[PDB]
C-alpha cells in the first residue's frame, strides 16, 4: 500500500484524531497502523498519546472556576504550548504535495 | 552573460571600486572560481536545510525556525530555483549572529568514493 | 509575453523569500550583490569557492575603508 | 537580465477568479465612466442608428471633428462675420452652433 | 470587433446581458467553491437537473452595492417583491454555495429597505406641509454626506478588489447611526390635524435624544432642530404680529 | 472553501454548516474530496463560530423584563471585544488568495485564542439572560467575574464594565 496515505494520516494523530488507515484499536494503546513502515509508527504515536493527556486536562480545568486563579493560569500555559505545537503541525501539513 | 563578466560584476559590487582601479582581486577570483566551477559534492537541498535549522535553534528562535520552514515550502511550491542547495549553502556560510566537536554535524559528502 | 511574465512573477517572489532568509541569517549582502550571486548559482558554481572570495573581498573593503 | 526585468509593475486588483498569485488585470470601468473614445463611439452608433431608421436620406457623418479649440477660433471670427464650410449666409453641436452663428450674422 | 470589444470591456456584459462569464479564470479551491459544490452534487448522484445561474464574480456585486447604499437604486442584482429589496436568486457567484450568498446578500438588502423608505419619504414632498417638507431637508442633508463618501470609495475600485464583508464593516459608523433612526422613525412614520401629525413626528425625536443623554445622538439632535424650525417661526409670529393665521395652526395652542 | 468557512464562522452559515440555537454550525454534508479526519477538526473549530453568532443576536436587539440603558452598555463593550474576531476573519482570506498549499490547520491554530476568551464570556451573557439582571446589580456580576483566571477574560471584562459605569455617571450626575 502507498506511503502517501500514511504520511497524510499520521500528521492528524498528533492532534489525537485517527486517520483512515491509522486507527486506535485500544484506548490504552497508542495509534496503530491498520512491514517496516508499519513498525515505524510506534515512536511517532507516543507524541499523540502524550498530547491527549495535556489537551484533555486544559480542556477540563480551564472552565473550572472553583479550581482557582492558580490552575486556570496553569491551563493558560498548557494551552499556549499546545498552540505552538499546532503552529508546527500547520507547516508540516502545508509542506505536503508523501513526505518522509 | 558569460560567467567571467558576472564575476566581474560581483567584484564591482562588494568593493566600491570599478575594474579600472583593481585587477588583482578579480584575477584572484578567476584563479579560485575557475577550475572549481559547477558543484562536485552532494547537492540535495535537504542537507543544507538541516543546518540553517541547527543555526536557528542555537539562536533560541523557534518562530523563525518555523517561518523558514514555510519559506522552504514556497520554494518547493513554485520550483523555479535551479540550484536550491548552492545559494542556501552560500547564505549559510556567510551567516553571522544578529545577537567541542562540530564535524559530527552534517557535511556534504565529497564524492571521491565514486568516479564522477 | 504573459506566461514568461508569470515566470517573472515566480522569480520576483523567490527573490523576496531569499531576502527574508538573508536577513534572519544576517549576511552582509544586500539585494544588489545577492542579485549577482543568484545568477552565478544558476550557472552552477561552488559555494565553497564563492564564500571564500566574499570573505576575502569583505576583508579588503574594511582594510581600505 | 532576469533581475533587470524583475522590477516590473503589476495591478492593485487581485482576482477572485484566479488563485496561485494572480497579478490582476483590472475589470475596465463602466461606459459612462469613459470618454473621447467611448463618447465618439456612442455618438457614431447613435448616428448610424438614425441613418438606418431613415434609409440614408438623413446623412450626419463625423462622430468626431469638430473638437473645442478650432470651433472656438471659428466662432471668435464669426462675430466679425465670416463664411466657411462651418458657416453659411458630435450632433448636439448644431444646437449650440446656431445660437452663436446667428449672433455674428 | 471594434465596438463589441470596447463594449465587452467597459460594460462587463455577463450579468445583465445573456453572455456567460468570460475571463482567463482558472480558480483554485479558495474561491472555486461553486464549481466544487456542483461537482459534489454530481458525485453524490442527484441524478439529473443541473444548477444553472448567470454566474457573476465578486467585485461587481460590490460596485453595485455601493451605488445602492448611496441613495440611488434599481440595479440588475436585487429583485423587488413588493418594492422591498431582496436577494435575486437567479445569480450565482464563483463561490459561496448560493446559500451563504443568500445570507450575505440578505443582510445588505435588509439595510437597503431602510434607505428605500427614507428615499420614498423624500420623494413624497417634491411630487407645502411645512413639517414633512422641513423633515426631508434634514434627511437630505444626511444623505448628501453619505452619498459623497460612497461615491469616492467607488473611484478607488477603478484605481483594487474588495468583498462584501469589507464594505459592511467599513461603513459601520454610518450604518450604526442609521439603525437607531430605523427605530425612532418607525414611530415617526405613523403620520388628523396637520399640527398633531407634526407634534407626533417631533416628539419621538424629542424622546430619543433624552434616551441617549455617543455619535447617533448628534444625528437625532440635528434632525430634531429641523422640525422644531416651523414652530419657532409660528410662536414668534403669534407674539409679535398679534395674530397667528394658519390652517389649524403650526402651533399646538389655539386661541 | 475558506470563503464559505470564514463566512460560516461569522454570521452567514450557509447550507453546509446549519445554524441552530441549541447547537449551531454543524456539517450536514461530508465532502469526499477533503481529507477524512479533517471534518472532526472543522467541527471543533465550528464551536467558536456558534458563540459569535449568538453574541451577535444579543447585540442586534439592543443599541421589569430585560430592557434598559444597562443592557445598551453591556452590548457596547461587547462590540469592542468582538472586533478582532471580525478582522481576523478577513486577514486570513487575504492570505489564502495567493497561497494554494495552505490548509485548515492554520485557521484552527490562529483562532484557538478565542476558545479561552469566548466560553468564559459565554457564561456571563447566559447568566444575564437566565437571571433577571437589568438593574444596578448587573455591575456586580460583571465585577465579580472580571477577576477571572485566564488572561483574555482578565482584561476583556474591564472594558465592558467601563461603559456600564459611564451609564451610572449619567443618572448620578443629574442626581448629584
Amino acid at each position: 500500500i502507498t506511503e502517501a496515505a500514511l504520511v497524510r494520516d499520521i500528521l492528524y494523530v498528533f492532534q489525537g484524531i485517527d486517520g483512515k488507515n491509522i486507527k486506535m484499536n485500544n484506548t490504552e494503546n497508542c495509534y496503530k497502523v491498520e512491514r517496516s513502515l508499519r513498525d515505524t509508527a510506534v515512536r511517532l504515536s507516543e507524541l499523540g498519546w502524550l498530547h491527549n493527556k495535556i489537551r484533555r486536562y486544559t480542556d477540563q480545568r480551564s472552565l473550572d472556576r472553583s479550581f482557582g486563579l492558580v490552575g486556570q493560569s496553569f491551563c493558560a500555559a498548557l494551552h499556549q504550548e499546545l498552540r505552538e505545537y499546532y503552529r508546527l503541525l500547520s507547516v508540516l501539513h502545508s509542506q505536503l504535495q508523501s513526505l518522509t | 552573460k558569460s560567467p567571467n563578466v558576472l564575476l566581474q560584476n560581483l567584484c564591482c559590487r562588494i568593493l566600491g571600486r570599478s575594474e579600472a582601479d583593481v585587477a588583482q582581486q578579480f584575477q584572484y577570483a578567476v584563479r579560485v572560481i575557475g577550475s572549481n566551477f559547477a558543484p562536485t559534492v552532494e547537492r540535495d537541498e535537504f542537507l543544507v536545510a538541516e543546518k540553517i535549522k541547527k543555526e536557528l535553534i542555537r539562536q533560541r528562535r523557534e518562530a523563525d525556525a518555523a517561518l523558514f520552514s514555510e519559506l522552504h515550502r514556497k520554494l518547493h511550491s513554485q520550483g523555479v530555483l535551479k540550484n536550491k542547495w548552492s545559494i542556501l549553502y552560500l547564505l549559510l556560510s556567510l551567516s553571522e549572529d544578529p545577537r567541542s566537536y562540530a564535524t559530527l554535524f552534517a557535511q556534504a559528502l565529497p564524492r571521491d568514493a565514486h568516479s564522477t | 509575453a504573459a506566461a514568461a511574465a508569470a515566470n517573472l512573477n515566480a522569480v520576483r517572489e523567490t527573490m523576496d523569500v531569499l531576502l527574508e532568509i538573508s536577513r534572519i541569517l544576517n549576511t552582509g549582502l544586500d539585494m544588489e550583490t545577492l542579485s549577482i550571486c543568484v545568477r552565478l548559482c544558476e550557472q552552477g558554481i561552488n559555494p565553497e569557492a564563492l564564500s571564500s572570495v566574499i570573505k576575502e573581498l569583505r576583508k579588503a573593503t574594511e582594510a581600505l575603508k | 537580465l532576469w533581475e533587470a526585468a524583475l522590477t516590473y509593475e503589476a495591478s492593485k486588483r487581485r482576482c477572485w477568479e484566479r488563485v496561485g498569485c494572480p497579478p490582476g488585470h483590472r475589470e475596465e470601468p463602466y461606459l459612462t465612466e469613459a470618454g473621447r473614445d467611448a463618447f465618439d463611439k456612442f455618438c457614431r452608433l447613435h448616428q448610424g442608428e438614425l441613418q438606418l431608421l431613415a434609409g440614408g436620406v438623413l446623412q450626419a457623418p463625423q462622430p468626431v471633428l469638430v473638437k473645442e479649440c478650432e470651433l472656438v477660433k471659428d466662432v471668435l471670427n464669426v462675430l466679425i462675420g465670416v463664411v466657411s464650410a462651418t458657416f453659411s449666409l458630435p450632433e448636439s453641436i448644431s444646437s449650440l452652433l446656431s445660437e452663436v452663428a446667428e449672433y455674428g450674422t | 470587433p471594434d465596438d463589441r470589444s470596447w463594449l465587452e470591456h467597459h460594460v462587463v456584459h455577463q450579468y445583465w446581458t445573456a453572455r456567460p462569464s468570460q475571463f482567463p479564470h482558472s480558480l483554485h479551491l479558495h474561491s472555486n467553491l461553486a464549481a466544487v459544490w456542483d461537482q459534489h452534487l454530481y458525485s453524490s448522484d442527484p441524478l439529473y437537473v443541473p444548477d444553472d445561474r448567470v454566474l457573476v464574480t465578486e467585485t461587481q456585486v460590490i460596485r453595485e452595492t455601493l451605488w445602492l447604499l448611496s441613495g440611488v437604486k434599481k440595479l440588475f442584482i436585487f429583485q423587488l417583491i413588493d418594492g422591498k429589496v431582496t436577494v435575486r436568486n437567479n445569480i450565482i457567484v464563483t463561490h459561496l454555495t448560493h446559500s451563504c450568498l443568500r445570507s450575505v446578500l440578505e443582510q445588505i438588502a435588509a439595510y437597503g429597505q431602510v434607505v428605500f423608505r427614507l428615499q420614498e419619504f423624500i420623494d413624497e414632498v417634491m411630487g407645502p406641509f411645512r413639517t414633512y417638507q422641513a423633515f426631508m431637508w434634514a434627511l437630505y442633508k444626511y444623505f448628501i454626506s453619505f452619498k459623497e463618501e460612497l461615491a469616492e470609495i467607488e473611484k478607488c475600485i477603478i484605481n483594487t478588489t474588495i468583498t462584501l464583508a469589507i464594505v459592511v464593516d467599513k461603513l459601520a459608523p454610518r450604518l450604526s447611526q442609521l439603525k437607531v433612526l430605523h427605530k425612532v422613525f418607525s414611530t415617526g412614520v405613523a403620520e388628523t390635524r396637520n399640527v398633531v401629525r407634526a407634534s407626533h413626528l417631533l416628539n419621538t425625536l424629542y424622546k430619543a435624544i433624552l434616551e441617549y443623554d455617543e455619535q447617533t445622538v448628534s444625528l437625532l439632535f440635528s434632525l430634531w432642530v429641523e422640525t422644531v424650525r416651523p414652530y419657532l417661526q409660528t410662536v414668534d409670529e403669534w407674539i409679535v404680529h398679534g395674530h397667528l393665521w394658519d390652517g389649524a395652526r403650526e402651533f399646538i395652542i389655539q386661541r | 472553501m475558506i470563503h464559505e468557512l470564514l463566512l460560516a464562522l461569522s454570521g452567514y452559515p450557509g447550507s453546509i454548516f446549519t445554524w441552530n440555537k441549541r447547537s449551531g454550525l454543524q456539517v450536514s454534508q461530508d465532502f469526499p474530496f477533503l481529507h477524512p479526519s479533517e471534518t472532526s477538526v472543522l467541527n471543533r473549530l465550528c464551536r467558536l463560530g456558534t458563540d459569535y453568532i449568538r453574541f451577535t443576536e444579543f447585540i442586534e436587539q439592543y443599541t421589569g423584563g430585560l430592557h434598559g440603558i444597562y443592557l445598551r452598555a453591556f452590548c457596547t463593550g461587547l462590540d469592542s471585544v468582538l472586533q478582532p474576531y471580525r478582522q481576523a476573519l478577513l486577514d486570513l482570506e487575504q492570505e489564502f488568495l495567493g497561497d494554494p498549499h495552505l490548509s485548515i490547520s492554520h485557521v484552527n491554530y490562529f483562532l484557538d485564542q478565542f476558545q479561552l476568551l469566548f466560553p468564559s464570556v459565554m457564561v456571563v451573557v447566559e447568566q444575564i439572560k437566565s437571571q433577571k439582571i437589568h438593574g444596578c446589580q448587573i455591575l456586580e456580576t460583571v465585577y465579580k467575574h472580571s477577576c477571572g483566571g485566564l488572561p483574555p477574560v482578565r482584561s476583556a471584562l474591564e472594558k465592558i464594565l467601563a461603559v456600564c459605569h459611564g451609564v451610572m455617571y449619567k443618572q448620578l450626575s443629574a442626581w448629584m
